[PDB]
């Protein structure tokens, strides 16, 4: 490719990244991000730590 | 990229309406347009060469002319 800056679109360079997820088998790994809040004190509450 | 008037420089540049098809999908019009209905019409004429050029740009290189 002889790329030049004065080239119509469709002739200018594009960078490409191809992500390919390939499963297999395991006991655990990456996953979503859990949410949280601001714990309190001196109040019957329903909590998860 | 196009140069629709003669420049703000006193610039020596052949002032003649024309439509260029440099390649690689790069289309430029070279004219020195004045505010007249004459150059309002040749603007429509010179854009017609561009829209003809943009249409057959998917053929191979040796067939990118008019049909005759």
């Amino acid at each position: 490719y002889g790329f030049q800056p004065t080239n119509g679109v469709g002739y200018q360079p594009y960078r490409v990244v191809v992500l390919s997820f390939e499963l297999l088998h395991a006991p655990a790994t990456v996953c979503g991000p859990k949410k949280s809040t601001n714990l309190v004190k001196n109040k019957c509450v329903n909590f998860n730590f | 990229n196009s140069m629709l008037t003669d420049p703000g420089n006193v610039q020596k540049a052949v002032c003649h309406p024309t439509a260029w098809d440099l390649g690689k999908g790069d289309f430029r019009i070279l004219m020195c347009t004045k505010v007249t209905m004459d150059d309002f019409l040749t603007a429509h004429h010179e854009m017609g060469h561009i829209q003809y050029d943009m249409a057959y740009a998917a053929q191979p290189f040796l067939l990118r002319n008019g049909a005759n």
